[PDB]
Formats: structure tokens, C-alpha cells, sequence
RNA sequence: GAGUUGAAAAUAAGCAGAGAUCCGGAGAUUCCCGAAUAGGUCAACCUUUCGAACUUCUGCUGAAUCCAUGGGCAGGCAAGAGACAACCUGGCGAACUGAAACAUCUUAGUAGCCAGAGGAAAAGAAAGCAAAAGCGAUUCCCGUAGUAGCGGCGAGCGAA
RNA sequence: AUCCCGUGUGAAUCAGCAAGGACCACCUUGCAAGGCUAAAUACUCCUGGGUGACCGAUAGCGAAGUAGUACCGUGAGGGA
RNA sequence: GUGAAACUAAGUGGAGGUCCGAACCGACUGAUGUUGAAGAAUCAGCGGAUGAGUUGUGGUUAGGGGUGAAAUGCCACUCG
RNA sequence: AGUAACGCAAACAUUGGUGAGAAUCCAAUGCCCCGAAAACCUAAGGGUUCCUCCGCAAGGUUCGUCCACGGAGGGUGAGUCAGGGCCUAAGAUCAGGCCGAAAGGCGUAGUCGAUGGACAACAGGUGAAUAUUCCUGUACUACCCCUUGUUGGUCCCGAGGGACGGAGGAGGCUAGGUUAGCCGAAAGAUGGUUAUCGGUUCAAGGACGCAAGGUGACCCUGUUUUUCAGGGUAAGAAGGGGUAGAGAAAAUGCCUCGAGCCAAUGUUCGAGUACCAGGCGCUACGGCGCUGAAGUAACCGAUGCCAUACUCCCAGGAAAAGCUCGAACGACCUUCAACAAAAGGGUACCUGUACCCGAAACCGACACAGGUAGGUAGGUAGAGAAUACCUAGGGGCGCGAGACAACUCUCUCUAAGGAACUCGGCAAAAUAGCCCCGUAACUUCGGGAGAAGGGGUGCCCCCUCACAAAGGGGGUCGAAGUGACCAGGCCCGGGCGACUGUUUACCAAAAACACAGGUCUCCGCAAAGUCGUAAGACCAUGUAUGGGGGCUGACGCCUGCC
């Protein structure tokens, strides 16, 4: 069996973006886009709710914890997919 | 050379091996003193540290 | 050639003294690590022959050890006697002749021989007269027990089946090697000690007043009340296996 | 039976005279730590073969040893662990004090500490009191009574 | 004396054994060395009613707001 | 230099609980400071500074005690 | 009582700007301070103090437009860095087991436990707050897929290895520094002058390979054995390889082949259509935009590497996993399953990441003249990490302004004398660096000793030159030449303690304690002794040349009587 290191509850394990002015700057500059995530999260439950839910290949998972309590998750696309169209279909 | 100061920059790692709940509820006089401390209505019954993070504020 | 793998690695911490963590021998602390040596005391290989390699320093010792291998593929530590000659042979046996190295059973053997290592039963590693010098003889045997003056000037009839490695064991000039380098006690982990009168009399028995003070009590005592001066610390029924204390 | 989405206003959308909000009975969920229990842990975390770990029960296989025992495997809504202010029981158990000192004694088998357990616990159904007359398990109250006593016959202690 | 234990010795069954304040004789009373039982009974972290020659913000619970809180101590703990 | 010893120039070597002196450790004298800048320090010198050294981190011994190169010293500015 | 104080005596001053209001906030120019820091980074701790905007109720020992303060919003990006998913030390918890009124004590397997062992990323740019983390370049780890072979493989077991001390100085080099060459600019209102001012940079990694460095065994010949010239050995290196015994690996014994080996450094690629002085065009005048030269050599020389390299010494210097090799026994799965590689692609686990960290944010109740592990160590003069002044970088110490009373304190000098002061030369003054001469009493023959005491010292010439230091002779100035800082005062006696050390944190550092040495006494191992009712533990994985305990205190003469 395939288990993974804690069964999360995976269609809540993305909480919302972040519309911040560098976030736009990642996403003009990065190809690149801002998501707020719980705590009990992963490089491996968050890049599978990606690739599923809006269907882009993701290049690379950068998380880090804010000291609020609340983690955030810079989430980098592939080269072939635009973050700023895949954005404004979100509404950022 | 230094002063009569007594507390300093000690890990709060090793405060937590001594001071922490672990130590605390490894004894019978420990867990009585958790005992007088849910008695009285303290709300931090320990002074301790986390092995993951630091703190959510 | 150092790391034999048989110097046997990981020991209690240097020269302890807790118990619980009280000291409990006094004096005792400091110096390098001093890793110990697992030498072969009791030879589990007899009539086998053995020569002799190597002269090592035992740091746990007073007197040296040696490397002796074997015929078949093996590596043993033990004390090397006084005529150590490099590449000697040495044997444990039973019918083994006596030469000042190898071992054997304390009968088969004549009386009024130098022998280090003998045991006091069977099936011990070793326990009596293994320091850096000292020399136990044989009086004549008897049935099942043998009269041997070990060198503190005491004989003691003891079972006769019990292994013993005949020879003077060797470093004798211990005896005068000086430490007069006067720090050098502590290099060996060995704390100064406080002398009985210079205390004070929640100390020791001996806490004077005004100047040198004279020792007060009737008799010097130890600093937990025991006469410190003839009073014998033995108890009056254990073996009875001594002939005479001879001291 | 008429308005509601806590304190707690405002704003955005709802939910409601085929009965909302709310009240009551029985259920469901109850992340993580904590007996905490898969293992570790520096409590609210980490690693995970995602596991009621351990003790007890049941079942199979059954070491040194023939029967056993130990172990291993498995089942089990699966009995115990943990918490509880005071009272209660069991065990360890003082000292300051009073005696105008103090050691016998008192304070005191009190406080404290540990263990256990229930709404009460302990005790309890006469190998008992009594005195020539009689009662009929245990517990508690009034009384005898501050009596008989006990005690460096001191301080005090004190029934039946 | 009665009652219960530590070491050691160590009985009798009803024609007996134990108690009745050393102990013996007679009488009287009861049947140890096996267990279980409600009630009257003691108390409040509390709960639901009724009261108060109880308090009224230095009082009454430490605490009428963040109350065992801020703060102090490494901690036990102290504490507005 | 004698048949070998005993002993000595000369180099080589780098031993020391060696010397001078920084960091570092410690506190001998003096002044200041005494509601101090500081509940023990500043300034000027001072002792050790390859050791019986100094220090970080993780530990250990707990009060009818611990520990003490021994002062009744220290054990959280508290210790007969 | 509107009194002391406003927290070092690094020091500020002016012109502008903002505003209602400016010694204090900002900008510029000078001035001044630290510079083995008062600089930069990280361990701990703190916990949001970091950044933009807004505010000046309280705090800032003054003010304030500012703030480590109040409010709103934001900020901490890792396969490679540090920990966990790996391992163990001290130590803790200890299944069973022994013990014990209870609680629990002892103790084995086992499991935790970094301050250690194992394991893979560097350079440039971005940026109000992040950089080995984001972008770009080149890499490296750990698995899967794609191709060749194998029928066994994994784990447990057997072994090697991991794997370790202190001191010492000499090599070979790098890091840095200076100089020269090259490139660009420069007239800095002064007598002359370009002699001036700035660059001269590049890592990890991939390949190739090492000498005049160390190591390679013995003997003779030449030289100071030595660097080298020359001959012989059949083992005499790093290393492999066969066997023999119960012997797979290993270990031991025997035989044989190998003259080389080891590692910093190095050339090339990475690496230039980078970086960089300069000029070129606008200023929200805070910077962006285009183009771009040379980018080398030598002398010093590390406290960094070789390097756990050698030599010496006793006081004799952790453990386990990763890694490598391997038979039997034991558990499981088996053929397109497992194993070993060769190129090429794919995939990349949690936590920490801000900021302060020689401190205004940590610890001292303070924005406190104090403390805090570790790393980098520029120039000149100097032996130097002291000292004096400075580059980088960072500050001007969060009350100022007048005045120039007594008197306190921190300093400087003082005619004549020189301890007359005083409890006492307490304190100040004086000596001070390197070379040469010379140096006594005494002694344990080690020392005293740098004894004491005396002379030279700056700068320009020449020659001898180990042809680098250095010497002699000469001249030159000053009153004074280690001209500043820095940098021994010494001798003669005596008492005590031999000595180096330790001691009352916060009034005593000593003659006190300790010490090497001596002596008495106990202890035969199921030892004595110590802590614990006990089990047991230290003693000790040691064995009378050892382990306690008493007294005395090196060394020399002795230690009497009862």
C-alpha cells in the first residue's frame, strides 16, 4: 500500500491566494503564483492538488510557515503554461 | 568576569528536558504537581519548547 | 601495531567513582581516556603454542601486557613476565614444561616456583598477584589443596586444580620511576586529598580549633568514626582457608 | 408560534406560516495533545510497515522439559489504566506545643505523603454484654459523665 | 484480663472449647480460627428550589472587565 | 681516551608543572564610585598564560544531603 | 525642590529641505572616533523588534516632524546549508529478572539522546523586507524507466574499516599583501611636477596528470652520511595475488609478482555576446539607459591546505551506523522477478530561514560605563592578534548653551632639596627595545642571570659584503636618536612556606590548603572501605610494586626517654 506521511483531507488542503502586488510580481516575473495553506500540509499533497484540480504541470513547491500560524506555499508552474492566463480565470 | 546572574542563554531544549511536561508527568510527584497546577487554574501548567516550530502569534 | 580490535572498545567513563552519583571512592577524576586492554586471563586454549610480538602499555596496569598469537588464527593480550624475550613461545597445557611464560594447572608442577597469575577456584579469569611484580611461591601441595606464600608475606592453602602462569612478571622498576614532576598524580585521574585535621568538625572526626591541632579523640579515626590504627576490618568467619597471616 | 444567522452594533447574502431562530429527549461528528495507547517525543510534533501499545480473557501452534511454563501468531465494542473538592478505608507517620525545663506522656495516630473506592465508606448478625435479674447484629444522637479509672497518680487522658 | 501481630513451640470437638479484668473450682453466656449485606451516618468541586438582624467595590470568593489574569521566579510557587 | 668502560668538547633537537608578553582566565595595591554608569564595577598598573589550563554544548551527584587543593566555602544576588 | 542628576571627557559645525513648531529627523560638505572593532556573518536566547504608510495620548532621563513606541498591511521560498526521516558517547528510560510499606530502587536486551561519526551547490543577477532557498549558467547526490549478462537475491550473521593523543619545528604551496608591466583618466587656482589617481576579478565541479616536498629495503665507492653518479640482491614499499591448518572473507604461517607511491598545488573546460575604470542621455536629481580598454609577472607570506606527514614523549589517547568483503546455518519472493553497470531522460521528504546576535532587541528590573561560544584577520612602523594612525565598513556615544569662583575627581609641569611625609616609599616619579663587553655571594651544579654595572642607537656616503640580514671608517643636525605610543627598577639581610598552583562569588590570596616524598595501619578478592532497609553499585572489568585510611610535607642531617 501507498500511504502518505497524514491523510489531510485533501479538497481543503488549499485555503486561498494571495493579492498581494508581489505576488503579481512573482506571477509577471516567476511564472509563479501565491497560495495560503494549512500547516498539516506537504510538497507531495499540495503539488498532486494542483496538476488535478486546474490542470497544469508544476514545476516546483516552495513552502514556507508565517509566524501567524498559517503556512504559504509559492507553487512554480512549467515553462509551458502561463501563470497570468492561468491566473485571470481565478480572478487575480 | 561575569556577575551574580543566574538565568542565561541556555537551549530552551535542554529546559525542556528538565522544566517540560515530559519529565513532569514521568514521576508520581510531577503529575501531582500538574495536579495543583489544573487545581488552581493556571493556563501554561509548563514552560517548555517544541521540537517543530516556534510559536503561532 | 595499534587498533588490534581487541583493545575492546567501550568501558565505564575513565576513572569513575558514582555509585548513585555520591562519591563513594574518594579521589578520583582527570587524565586522558585511558581505554582499557581485554587481556586473556584464563588461556581457554590449551597445548597450543604462542609466540610473543609485541610489548604494549597497558594504562590500566602498573606492569606491561603482550600480543601473542597462535598457531591457528587467533590474537590474545596477556602479562608478560620478567625474560620476555622478543619472539619467545609460550603454552598453555596441562603436560606443559615449565618455562617463565606459559601456563598450567598447579599440580602438575614441582614446589618453590615464581608464578604471577593463579586463580583462587576454578573457572575465574584471574585474581591473585598480577601486579607489576608481584611473585607468588609454593609450598609443598596437599590433597586437594597447596600452600602458597603470595607476596604480601601471607600463605594460603588453595585449590589445586586452579590454571597458573609461571613466571616473575616483569616491570619491576616501578618501584623507583618517581612522579616528581608533582602534577603528575593527577595526570593518573587522581584527585589531591584533604588531610583529617584541616577540616572542620561537621567534616571529619578531626576538626580542630585554634593552629595545627593536635588529633583530639583517643584513637585516629577515619572521617565516618572508625579507629583508623590496628583496628582489623575483617570479618571473624569467611573461609578459614589462611594458615597464618604472617604479617 | 414570529422573526432569526452568540457577545455585538454595521455590511453582504440568506433562512422562515407545507412552522425558521429557540427549548427538551435520544443520536452523529469530535483534528492534535493529554491514561494517550503503532514507535519515538523536547505535550499540542516527527516517523510510519495506519497499528486499542501493555496487562487480563478466549483460540491455535506449542522451547530447555514428557506433561508444563515461557514465547509467537490471531480474535475481541475490549475487562483494567486516567481524572475526582470534601467525607471514608489501609499503610508510613512527625515536630513546634503543653508539662511553665525535659526524656515517660501530650500535641497525635492529628497534619502531611502514597494507594484504593462509593455516594456514601468502614463495621455488622454474637466463641457478645450482663449478673443470678435479664437483653438480643452493626452504625449514629442525648445521657450516665467529666463518673469508674489511667497517669514523672504530673501535664493531662477518659470509657463502659 | 479481652483484641491483633514478629520468632519459636504447639491442642480439644459438644462427656468439649472460649469469655465473664491474673488464676483455680462451680454456674451463666456464646460457638473463634469462612465470606456478603440496605437504613440511620459525615462532607461539598457541585445541581435544583427557599431563605438571610450576611457583604456592597480596602467588603464579599484571590477574582463584579484579560482573574489565578498582567507581573515576579529556572522551577516548586507567590500574586495584584 | 684505553683492549672495552668512566667522562668531555662541538653540532642536531625542542623538553619544561621554564621565562617576557597579547586574546583568555583571575582579582594584589591605590584612587574613584558609595540615593554608584554597576546590589561589586571603572581607571592606572598587576598574577598565570602548554597547563594541577580556559571555555562552549549535552549531562551527573539534592538538603538527617551534595560538593569542597578545606574557606563553614558553594548549591539560582538566600547557606552553621 | 524646581535641588541632585540627565548614564564616560569619540566632537561636532554650517548650509539647505520637511513642518504649525527643528541643536536633535533628512540631504550635502568638511571635522572627529573604532578599526583583532564601536566592522560583517552565524550558535544560543528573544519573538515580529524586520519593511512601507500613518500618528505623536504614554515611553525615549531634553526636544522631536524621528523611533526597537501606537495603528493598518506585508515579509522568513532549500534534494545540496543546519537538525529529523541514519548512527551511537556521557546520560536517561528500562520488556522480562532481582529487591522493596506504598511511591518506587538496582539492572540486561531494546529505544531515545549531539557537543561527535555518515551524507549532495557553487558563481553572477534580482530585490521596501528573502537568498548556497527565487532567475540564469554550469554541477553533484538518491531511486525509477530505457539497453548486456546472471539465476538467485534481501536481512540476520563472520571480518576489514570507520577510528581518533599532546608537543615540536622544517619543507612544498595556496589565501592575502606590496611592487612592476598594461589600460583609462587627470591640471586638483601654491615654487616645481605627473613622480598623480582608479582597475589589473573569477567559485563549486568535469577531465588530464606531480617535484627541486615526503615516502621506496641493505652494502661499498665521491661529497658534510646527505641532494645525485654507479653496481648487485629477487621482495625490499603503495599495492595486489596463490596456498596450509576445522579455515568463505579475515587473521596467522609460507611462496611469488610488482620501483614506484601520496597529496595539496597546477594546465584546460566551466569562463564571457559576465564583472569592471571611464565616457555617452534624462533627472521625482533617489538612479536607470547604451558602449566598453588591460585583466599579466615577480618578491614576501599565512595562525589555511598537504597533514591523523614525519620526529619525540608518557600521562598511552571514544562508540556505533554508513562503506567494503564473505561460506554454512535461519526468515521471505521468484521469472521478464532479482542483481551489477554503461550512456540518456524523469522525479526531489518535514522543520529552521526576517531581524538583534563584542547587543538599545540576549542576560544584568533600565535604550544599564558589565557579561556572552565560534568564523573572516587589510596598510604603514613594529617580533607580534600589543601599540600609534588609517582603507573597507560603521559611528559621533539621546540634554544643551553660557561662564572660567571655592572645592572634589581624571591628567601635565614644578625653582631649591630628596622620604625630612608616613603606620608603612602607600601612591606617583624613575628603569624600559635590539646588539657588544661584563657579571658576584651561594647552590640540589639545574640556576641566580636579562644578576649587578657600562657603552652604541637618528639620517646620509663608501667598501667588505654569508654577495637578504649585517660590520668598520667618515660626515651631518638637534639640548635630547628604541626622540611619540609601547617597553624589567635593582641590591644587601632575615622570618615563614621548598617550589607551579588552590582558597572565603560581594572587606581576609595568606604563614592557610594541596603537592612530590616519608612513615604507621587495614585489606587475599564472595577484598577492605563508602552509599543504600534490601537487591545491588563505586572500589574494579583493578588484585598487595595494588586499593582505602591517619599524620607529616621537596631536598640534607637526624627523629631521643616514658
Amino acid at each position: 500500500l501507498k500511504y502518505p506521511r497524514r491523510i489531510l483531507d485533501v479538497y481543503q488542503i488549499l485555503q486561498s491566494p494571495i493579492i498581494t502586488e508581489a505576488a503579481i510580481k512573482n506571477i509577471a516575473d516567476e511564472n509563479s503564483l501565491l497560495f495560503t495553506v494549512d500547516v498539516r500540509a506537504d510538497k507531495k499533497m499540495i503539488r498532486e492538488a494542483i496538476s488535478n484540480f486546474f490542470g497544469v504541470k508544476v514545476r516546483k513547491v516552495n513552502t514556507l510557515i508565517r509566524p501567524d500560524g498559517t503556512k504559504k506555499a509559492y507553487i512554480m508552474l512549467n515553462k509551458e503554461y502561463n501563470a497570468s492566463e492561468l491566473a485571470k480565470k481565478i480572478g487575480i | 568576569a561575569a556577575l551574580c546572574l543566574t538565568k542565561r542563554s541556555r537551549s530552551r531544549k535542554s529546559l525542556a528536558r528538565t522544566h517540560g511536561f515530559r519529565l513532569r508527568m514521568s514521576t508520581t510527584s510531577g503529575r501531582a504537581l500538574l495536579k495543583r497546577r489544573r487545581a488552581k487554574g493556571r493556563k501554561i501548567l509548563c514552560t517548555k519548547t517544541n521540537p517543530s516550530s516556534g510559536k503561532r502569534a | 601495531n595499534p587498533r588490534n580490535n581487541l583493545i575492546s572498545g567501550q568501558r565505564r567513563c575513565g576513572k569513575g567513582r558514582n555509585a548513585r552519583g555520591i562519591i563513594t571512592a574518594r579521589h578520583r577524576g582527570g587524565g586522558h581516556k585511558r581505554l582499557y586492554r581485554k587481556i586473556d586471563f584464563r588461556r581457554n586454549e590449551k597445548d597450543i603454542y604462542g609466540k610473543i610480538v609485541t610489548i604494549e602499555y597497558d594504562p590500566n596496569r602498573n606492569a606491561y601486557i603482550c600480543l601473542i598469537h597462535y598457531g591457528d588464527g587467533e590474537k590474545r593480550y596477556i602479562l608478560h613476565p620478567r625474560g620476555a624475550i622478543i619472539g619467545d613461545t609460550i603454552v598453555s597445557g596441562t603436560e606443559v614444561p615449565i618455562k617463565m611464560g606459559n601456563a598450567l594447572p598447579l599440580t602438575d608442577m614441582p614446589l618453590g616456583t615464581a608464578i604471577h597469575n593463579i586463580e583462587i577456584t576454578l573457572g575465574r579469569g584471574g585474581q591473585l598477584a598480577r601486579a607489576a611484580g608481584a611473585v607468588a611461591k609454593l609450598i609443598a601441595k596437599e590433597g586437594k589443596s597447596a600452600t602458597l606464600k603470595l607476596p604480601s608475606g601471607e600463605v594460603r592453602l588453595i585449590s589445586k586444580n586452579c590454571s597458573a602462569t609461571v613466571g616473575q612478571v616483569g616491570n619491576v622498576g616501578v618501584n623507583q620511576k618517581r612522579l616528581g614532576r608533582a602534577g603528575s598524580k593527577r595526570w593518573l585521574g587522581k584527585r589531591p586529598v584533604v588531610r583529617g585535621v584541616v577540616m572542620n568538625p561537621v567534616d571529619h572526626p578531626h576538626g580542630g580549633g585554634e593552629g595545627r591541632a593536635p588529633i583530639g579523640r583517643k584513637s585516629p579515626t577515619t572521617p565516618w568514626g572508625y579507629p583508623a590504627l590496628g583496628r582489623r576490618s575483617r570479618k571473624r568467619n569467611k573461609y578459614s582457608d589462611n594458615f597464618i597471616i604472617r604479617r
